[PDB]
């Protein structure tokens, strides 16, 4: 009864912009913040692309790694943030765009930047026990920092979609097991009238983030009996590169190990994209065998982490579909004035 | 709102039809063929989101609604299978061509204001 | 089946005409026609209108009974009929099949728009092209002649200056037309370093949004003499009519109008002229290519080599031996009120023919007494050619 | 095999009659009353919101699975009118019934099928044994513009479903699930907009209809079964008008379909109306007798159910309030006091 | 020199009482009408609003007037509640007049004060000769903050008057003026709020009292006079408390307030209410008769007038509507159909 | 009899070339430059507004009138962006200059003719002798819709001037004034909304030409005068292409218009706009000068004004900065700091 993923995919837009061009508007030491938060740009999304192009884009590369008939598909889940609606819902959207409608279930997932990963628990459940064939689980974001705050310098696009499946013959990797810490910690929010969220500050690092993102990953190693050394790779929420560091490093990850699934230097914080995304550099390089650790963090506040192992399979897909690495440096940079012109920020 | 609706396989998937009397595919779908009428016989036809620039324009002053864009580079499309379409080419305004090679991409073509609906389509990228 | 002449012909000016409202503009246009073609109100039988601006400006369908009721003529049947920019000439077109029916003797084929009343004209005048294929990718109503123009240039090798010279000559003829909306020489570098709308259009290759009416009088050739000396009558030898794609993607070669071709070609036939005949033309050049495209697929010259015939200016008034283009100043120049362009295009060809005093000074070569109009809606899905001659 | 170990509903103690709002509108209420099949709706007090109403019925249900909530491995809420745009209901029902921290959560969305889009999940995660137990809530604190017909069936409820894997503390199985999905405009909000907006008449047949039929015909298809199989069937209830269209189209008769139907003194709950409407079946029903459920959303999509009832529903019925109860201790308000509490007054 | 040659008046004629709006707070009615003296107040129709008001009172005014309104030289409109943020109402009352083209206006923003501000700049372009006669209109459809204490008074209203210098066509003439002005935080409404903010208790002495007082003490040195030179007087009321405490202060009578007090049937018109006031005061008013009036606006500042009245009074009362009677022709409504009416529903 | 006594006038330092708005939206902006005639715009200190510049303009009309600010009678300012929407900035300007207490106060609003209001109505309490001396402000903070047109154009300034009786004191005479209003929807903006809409080529012909000329031509025949009779001229001036177009329609050459027009590089001031040129003009006339003054504002209407200045003008005009000096000093941003500024960053 074994569960894996039997495809992936991934996209970022081609657009950036660097924290010099933020920090030059508004008064800011660029240094000192590419230092401070580990970050030197950010993804930027076309303004006729949002959380559903995104979130196509991931599925339809997802669907080429795997190379099914969309068909097959009986879940389909997008976890975001920016979801382009406010009721009605984004998941119905991408099954169409592949083909997978009718013969499916779907929804929109809430959670913070964990949204992504629960959908992917939810696919676990449903073909380990028999409900579907193949599941969708996607987490895509076009995330929007409040003009003035430090949340502009790393809130990006971005999302990667899995789809899990039952047949050893199409997994590229199998889930080894899962787990999940959940608490109610009022560490960030936002309202329904209002533009941008709120945060508690301090409070959202060690109280919150590494509460959770810590009590997540030592709770699958013990549930699996496992320690860092048994992984060859390992990614974690990446909200600023310093979060990750600290995590990967308090957890005795090395460099070798953490490096791949940091992405939020180059590409900014994706939120429910995040991880997905990670996780899928990570698989763009990995070799058989290779076992893996991926723990999100979601505001609320819960953690999902995985335990993965690749397979042989993994070779032949890579590049059926653009390298998560292709998407982050194939890119076109932007100033301030034509990043709040795309991102809708300027009051019209 | 209801016009979207029937669309929307045609703009999401670029799924046309074939007429099998003649062979000539169709997109956009068409319910008569133009060629056989009566005697034609459509079927539901997938095609490749692939073509070639036709011929082309740059829009220096469209309606407001499209300000971020602005200038932005509008063609029609020869696809593979045959047919031609109107959309938009996400590329630079000094690399468009006649005769570029071109992919369809899912893109959010047009918002009924802030609290009508959302419409997506087709928009084309270059290949390189 | 009788023959059709025109007795009278009437226009407002044409431009931002804020005083007037809508009613002023039929009226006087009316009036006018009324009292060119010598005929009381109650002579007329029935109207045929074109007309816009009514339900995409104003929210008012029913146009006919409206202008009917305010023009006073109630109970006349009055008669709406639209294919957006050719709305005027069907309604012509309209009003001569009902005369050689028999079933009216003397009609009113007339055009009003008042499109500076809405807010924003584009999407009025983009309602020509298909809304789910074309306007709503983004294809502008500019940005399809446009495309045109692109794919011409790369077939025959069009330069941009060529085309540009279409518009310097309608500026110049439109200084001689009182009735024009602009009435300024213009020069080769200023239409091509105006502000561009849609490449490789400039905004001096596009026809502005216009104000503006025209009616005409059409009458049973033999009633006419009841009304008009024999000589100042002019017949209306054909009008027909042709169809093509609504989107010009879904066209078999987009450099030309086949439902121009096609009815000019039948036009000729009834008429048994052939293009070498015709003394002055009236073609819808809304964008300059469209003068271009439609002077060839009329037959006055090979396909791809408009733009050295507009460079030598055979086209021109003073130019001798070849045909006598837009007059007036066209589209572009003289102004393109959507529902009376049509009636306009043939009220020159009728004072042109007839040596009226209103065309004095821009007044063509008559060598053989023949007059062509092509009207077309959109980008070429309709297309309505009137025949006229001073001969019946 | 997969069934609910336990169930609960909660709805608030206010109503408001079509004759409040109509009066207030200049709308004739016979004719509203008698054109969508509703006489009243319910109404919170404005110290509740869907989380509240989630906790209530997530704690009636553990009463009646009669479990140690840290056994919830996963806490599921689907609905339309989440207190925040972003913080998750899920965990505050989790803290607030016991399960945290040894759980997943997520809070979902698709319009009125949200609720029943987590109970599937649910039946996922604990027939695979990736989890023991897992809830899924529905649950909406509707809101109708002012002047809208919707302003007449807009009310609020919600009802929790634990499912299990032991046949021994099952009450109900599940033989089948099916779900038929598109993508259809009829009923949107965007994110700045207070009310939504929707198709009119464009919701009926090609939305509604076409995916609750389709819906309904499919389980059976898969299922192998007919209209007389089911000794019960609840439907998405908009209004009464359509639950009974649908009903009668698929040949149930009033016996069948009458303890599904609601809204008529409940009003639409959203992602809790067929939760509820399922949960007064349960309240009825007898050990063996099998139901037909099927949810709609708008968006559009709709989950069917094929259930049948054990031996163990008369153990539990009793340990939480009936949602026969709940729906008639009431207290009514005026117009007035019904849009004070809704936040309707703009300030 | 300067006097007016023509007033008029404008109340719509729904009312709500005190009892209405408290019923759906919880408040006690009886304490509020004895706490602000105040029973009911006036309610514009849907399809009014100051602009409508405004047009009413200024074609009242020049019936009693008698005179051809393409005299007009100036026409001002103060309020608060102007229907546009940027498009004057004084034009449109100029056009629904017909005294346009020939003339010049203004629309006028000084919280309740804006009113009479602007028959001082009439006086002044009347007394200089630049126009032969000119308009101040005082008018708004004021709108309390839903809960709160400005709810109970919070009414719509207007006057209009037409200065001139001809002493036969004066009615009253001004004998002198006199305006305190300072800066003052009592009350404000920011660009983006739809409803105002106060100080609460800084609104009475530091403000309306010391305002009100300062400017009739003033104009009294000015002109000389005490309390018992004077036949009527009308000061601001945004309460009758304010009003009646202000006058007993200067040692007026009943017999010579009564006449002005408008609120506690009308409510606060804010800009209308002095111009109102005064307007049933004239009304009533013999030849002879000598009158002061005060008005206030928050900001803040005051404007003094000391006025007598001339025989032509008589003459011009009856050629339009009388304060009183429109005050009495009312229709009462309930307080949903009040929000409803006032635009106070979210949607 | 009446006259200017004193003048000042304030720009804030910052401005914007037309070429960092176009880079932003995709334009060419020699096409605007040449179109518009614009090649920059004023920007205010986001620590300026409506208030602080009209208490500069006035600062720097009480140095040149000499005066002492206790004598002002009344304080007008005029403007589209009052800082609050209730609560008067002529209050906030009389408390900033000392002319409080003693005055009366009131804020205009007529789109960009609201500042030239205040002069008519200074000129007629000064006439009247109500008043000793009345100053009247036009200041503005405009803000235009990002994307849109008026975003090349829509800048900040203001300019005050003081009223008087006294010839020994007046720096100017008025000789006559007149006003054409009417009702035209040519610009509005409604109470919710941030930016204001518009007619488009509405706005020209019938309303800006209309009002404009109408109104030179009203005072030149009231006055029995010629363009020959004049020195100096100043319109309003939206655009540098209005201005011109109106000033050689009525006859006046270069030298004639030259100094009022100031919209090419420093944009479009609203209420200010006006004001700012006969404020430049006056920096450079000579004894004797003929000034013709027609202001527009939206809605609709113009004040036109024919004014000579004395042999005192020499004496003040560099008591107080030049307003060509405070155009010329300077500081150029990009849209970036500009929208940072402006407030027109959603946050
Ligand atoms: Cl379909
Ligand atoms: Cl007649
Ligand atoms: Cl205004
Ligand atoms: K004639
Ligand atoms: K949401
Ligand atoms: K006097
Ligand atoms: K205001
Ligand atoms: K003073
Ligand atoms: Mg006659
Ligand atoms: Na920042
Ligand atoms: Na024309
Ligand atoms: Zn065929």
């Amino acid at each position: 009864k074994d569960i894996g993923i039997v495809g992936y995919g991934s996209y970022i837009p081609k657009y950036r912009i660097k924290v010099e061009e933020i920090a030059k508007v508004w008064g800011k030491d660029p240094e000192a913040i590419k230092k401070g938060l580990v970050v030197n740009e950010k993804s930027v999304p076309s303004p006729d692309e949002d959380t559903a192009t995104i979130a196509v884009e991931a599925a339809r590369n997802a669907v080429k790694r795997a190379g099914i008939n969309a068909e097959k598909i009986g879940a389909v889940y997008v976890g975001s943030e920016s979801h382009p609606y406010a009721v009605k819902p984004t998941s119905a959207t991408v099954a169409e765009a592949i083909g997978a409608t009718p013969d499916l279930t779907a929804a929109d997932l809430e959670f913070a930047c964990k949204a992504g990963t629960a959908g992917i628990q939810m696919c676990m459940g449903l073909v380990g026990s028999g409900l579907i064939e193949y599941g969708m689980a996607i987490g895509a974001d076009t995330a929007q920092g409040a003009p003035g705050d430090a949340l502009e310098y790393t809130a990006s696009a971005g999302g990667a979609a899995y789809i899990i499946g039952n047949k050893k013959d199409e997994m590229i990797a199998v889930f080894n097991g899962t787990y999940s810490y959940t608490t109610d910690t009022p560490d960030f929010w936002r309202r329904e009238g209002q533009s941008y969220p709120k945060h508690g500050g301090r409070f959202t690092g060690e109280p919150a983030y590494f509460k959770h993102v810590l009590n997540a990953a030592k709770g699958i190693m013990e549930k699996m009996g496992t320690t860092v050394k048994d992984y060859d790779y390992c990614v974690f929420h990446q909200p600023n590169g310093k979060f990750y560091i600290k995590a990967a490093k308090s957890l005795g990850f090395t460099n070798e190990q953490y490096k791949y699934g940091l992405l939020t230097p180059y590409l900014g914080n994706t939120y429910s994209g995040a991880v997905p995304l990670g996780l899928s550099n990570i698989l763009d390089h990995a070799e058989e065998g290779a076992r893996i650790l991926a723990v999100s963090y979601g505001s609320g506040a819960g953690s999902d982490a995985f335990d993965i192992t690749v397979t042989e399979r993994i070779k032949e897909v890579v590049d059926k579909a653009p390298k998560t690495l292709d998407l982050l440096n194939r890119k076109k940079y932007i100033d301030y004035a034509v990043y709040v012109k795309y991102r809708g920020k300027i009051k019209i | 709102v209801v016009r979207s609706w029937r669309h929307m396989k045609e703009r999401y998937n670029l799924i046309g039809t074939r007429c099998k009397t003649c062979g000539k595919v169709y997109f956009p779908s068409r319910t008569v063929c133009p060629d056989c009428r009566r005697k034609g016989e459509l079927e539901e036809f997938q095609l490749s989101g692939k073509g070639k620039i036709y011929t082309y324009s740059i829009v220096y002053a469209p309606p407001k609604e499209f300000n971020k864009l602005t200038p932005y580079v509008i063609a029609i499309v020869e696809l593979e299978e045959g047919p031609k379409v109107t959309a938009q080419v996400d590329c630079d305004i000094n690399k468009i061509s006649i005769g570029i090679p071109v992919e369809a991409a899912f893109r959010r073509i047009k918002e009924d204001g802030k609290d009508g609906i959302i419409s997506y389509g087709y928009k084309f990228v270059p290949i390189t | 089946m009788r023959d059709v002449a025109i007795i009278g012909y009437g226009q407002t000016k044409f431009g931002e005409l804020w005083e007037d409202s809508f009613r002023d503009l039929i009226v006087e246009a009316g009036v006018k026609a009324i009292k060119d073609a010598n005929v009381d109100g109650g002579d007329i039988d029935a109207m045929y209108i074109g007309n816009m601006s009514g339900g995409l400006f104003v929210g008012q369908e029913h146009i006919a009974s409206l202008i009917a009721d305010h023009a006073g003529l109630n109970p006349v049947p009055c008669t709406r009929v639209e294919a957006a920019c050719a709305s005027g000439s069907l309604a012509l077109r309209s009003a001569v099949l009902s005369v050689a029916s028999g079933h009216h003797d003397v009609v009113l084929a007339g055009g009003v728009e008042k499109m500076t009343d809405v807010e924003d004209a584009t999407a009025a005048i983009a309602s020509a092209s298909d809304q789910e294929w074309e306007a709503f990718f983004g294809a502008t109503f500019p940005s399809l002649y446009a495309m045109m123009a692109r794919r011409y240039m790369y077939q025959y090798g069009l330069t941009i200056e060529e085309l540009s010279m279409w518009s310097v000559i309608a500026h110049e003829n439109a200084t001689k037309n009182k009735y024009a909306q602009f009435g300024f020489k213009t020069t080769l570098e200023q239409v091509m370093n105006a502000s561009p709308v849609a490449d490789p259009l400039t905004l001096m290759h596009c026809s502005p949004v216009s104000d503006g009416a025209s009616a005409l009088i059409v009458c049973d050739a033999d009633k006419a003499e009841e009304f008009a000396p024999k000589d100042e009558i002019i017949y209306i030898k054909a009008s027909t009519q042709a169809s093509d794609t609504i989107a010009l993607h879904d066209r078999e070669d987009m450099t030309t109008l086949n439902a121009a071709k096609v009815a000019s070609e039948k036009a000729y036939k009834l008429a048994k002229i052939a293009p070498e005949k015709i003394d002055v033309a009236e073609v819808h050049d809304c964008f300059a290519i469209n003068g271009l495209i439609l002077v060839e697929d009329l037959g006055f010259c090979k396909k791809g080599d408009a733009g050295k015939v507009i460079d030598e200016g055979k086209i021109r008034i003073d130019y001798d031996d070849f045909v006598t283009v837009n007059p007036s100043g066209g589209l572009k120049a003289a102004g393109h009120a959507l529902g009376a362009t049509g009636i306009r295009q043939v009220g020159e060809l009728y004072w042109q023919l007839k040596q009226d005093k209103e065309c004095k000074d821009r007044q063509a070569t008559i060598k053989n007494g023949y007059g062509i109009a092509a009207n077309v809606g959109g980008t070429g899905g309709t297309v309505c050619v009137h025949l006229l001659s001073d001969k019946r």
